[PDB]
């Protein structure tokens, strides 16, 4: 999940973005 | 896990600057 991947490690926007509607 | 407690507040505040218009949903 969304949790997993970006606080684990610092996601950047881009990734961040994958997540939105 | 606190931390991830913590770490998702803030998630959702960058998934919120990030989507605009688009909107997102949250799902733990
Ligand atoms: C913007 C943001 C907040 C928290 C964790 C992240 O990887 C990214
Ligand atoms: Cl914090
Ligand atoms: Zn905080």
């Amino acid at each position: 999940g969304i949790v997993e991947q970006c606080c684990a490690s610092v996601c950047s926007l881009y990734q961040l973005e994958n997540y939105c509607n | 896990f606190v931390n991830q407690h913590l770490c998702g507040s803030h998630l959702v505040e960058a998934l919120y600057l990030v989507c605009g218009e688009r909107g997102f949903f949250y799902t733990p």
